[PDB]
RNA sequence: AUCGAGAGGA
């Protein structure tokens, strides 16, 4: 049953939550994926500051 | 600091590379002067690439000290790595 | 101090049920037995209603600050489900830092 | 019952011996490696019966610099060190005019003598080493590098050039085994040089904390 | 839309 048809999602400046202006969650909901520690982590490993800063702040609620 | 001597590194790092390239970049995009001989390009990162390459890169590097101190450092002072 | 409407949203029903945060059921509460500690003090009471009453209004501060606490109840909502304190706001993962900072 | 304490006895003079020498004072060869032979030869065979009595195996030993600076070495006689026992050491001291001990205890150490060890500091020092740490030489070990204490002039020398404050360094602990055997303070920095299998040698600075 | 639960994929 796993049809890639029901998989795919992009988002690009959708809708936000109303507790914290957040990228929402589902592809249903249209709603962004997770930069979550580990992924912050690894940033931090490469030195990537202005690529974290626009993933954690520019990009997620400015 | 006497601009005489300097202890830190005479090679421009991985990260100080990558975030002059950035910067000049971003002034490129935002009609700055180029300080090379564009034959054809038009893109900012190659722009940028051919301009430190050339040694020719409008930027200063503040190279802090953890005692509190910084030691300032001009790109065409680096050697070029990569 | 009152958290401002922020903090605690009035959310938006598919319809128009304006449905309150746990936050704002907890400072209603709070607000509620407040009044009725003033006016009981204001007027004669018994040392032990005065003294349940500062208990129930420890217990609605305590856990406004935090709803784990041992031994003490939870504090339930008029549904049957525990209510989410500002402490559990902001604990471990799915938490306010690890979930949103 | 016997050969093992005189046994012991020759092992703990060995050890402290050895943590003089590496303290900068004035240790003669002979005494720095003595043969249980000679250790009889001189002391005694019979520990129990009298020969040696503890009180005799009372060690007096010179700074490299300055023979006006030197340090007692005691081995109480009861097995837990008292005030008491504290008291006639603080006196003997008074009257030779030494500022330095070292107390081997069999077992322990009084809560009173500990207190007093810590407020009677300043004027007089000593300290406190347990027996069974002595039976075997620390800094001698496998996993245990150089330590050698740091002057003043040198520390201030390695301040100004790692342009970094005594905090910044990484601490060992004054209640520490080797910080113990050397006998240090409060304030000083030790230097380590350590192998390495990276670039062959290496050094780091623990401050006393 | 919120909470909770369950079933799942790597």
């Amino acid at each position: 049953k796993h049809m890639v048809d029901d998989k795919i999602h992009s988002r690009a400046r959708g809708p936000i939550q109303i507790l914290n202006r957040q990228p929402m969650e589902g592809r249903s909901r249209d709603g962004g994926l997770r930069f979550g520690e580990m992924e912050r982590d690894c940033q931090i490993a490469h030195g990537a500051a202005q690529f974290l800063r626009e993933r954690l702040f520019e990009a997620s609620d400015p | 600091q006497a601009n005489q001597k300097r202890i830190t590194t005479p090679y421009m790092t991985k990260y100080e590379r990558a975030r002059v390239l950035g910067t000049r970049a971003l002034q490129i995009a935002m009609c700055a002067p180029v300080m090379v001989e564009l034959e054809g390009e038009t893109d900012p990162l190659l722009i940028a690439m051919k301009e430190l390459k050339a040694r020719k890169i409008p930027i200063i590097i503040r190279r802090y000290l953890p005692d509190g101190s910084y030691e300032d450092w001009g790109v065409d002072e680096l050697i070029i790595s990569d | 101090p009152v958290p401002p409407l922020s903090v605690r949203p009035a959310v938006v029903m598919q319809g128009s049920a304006r449905n309150q945060d746990d936050l704002t059921h907890k400072l209603a509460d709070i607000v509620k037995i407040n009044n009725q500690l003033r006016r009981n003090e204001q007027n004669g009471a018994a040392a032990h209603v005065i003294a349940e009453d500062v208990k129930l209004l420890q217990f609605h501060v305590a856990t406004m600050v935090d709803n784990e606490l041992p031994g003490l109840p939870r504090a339930m909502q008029k549904s049957g489900r525990p209510l989410k304190s500002l402490k559990q706001r902001l604990k471990g993962k799915e938490g306010r830092v690890r979930g949103n900072l | 019952d016997d050969e093992e304490e005189t046994y012991r006895l020759w092992k703990i003079r060995k050890t402290i011996m050895q943590l003089c020498h590496d303290r900068g004072y004035l240790v003669t060869q002979d005494e720095l490696d003595q043969t249980l032979e000679e250790f009889k030869a001189q002391f005694g065979d019979k520990p129990s019966e009298g020969r040696p009595r503890r009180t005799d195996l009372t060690v007096l030993v010179a700074h490299n610099d300055d023979p006006t600076d030197q340090m007692f070495v005691f081995f109480p006689e009861e097995p837990k060190v008292g005030i008491k026992t504290i008291k006639v050491y603080c006196q003997r001291m008074q009257e030779e005019n030494i500022t330095r001990a070292l107390i081997v205890v069999q077992q322990g150490m009084t809560p009173s003598a500990k207190q007093s060890l810590v407020d009677m500091a300043p004027k007089y020092i000593l300290e406190q080493f347990l027996q069974q740490e002595l039976l075997i030489n620390i800094t001698e070990h496998e996993l245990v590098p150089e330590h050698v204490v740091m002057t003043k002039e040198e520390v201030t020398e390695l301040l100004a050039r790692y342009k970094l404050r005594e905090n910044q360094l990484p601490r060992i602990q004054a209640g520490d085994p080797v910080a113990r055997y050397f006998g240090i303070k409060r304030g000083q920095v030790v230097k380590i040089i350590r192998p390495s299998e990276t670039a062959g040698r290496y050094i780091t600075y623990r401050l006393v904390q």
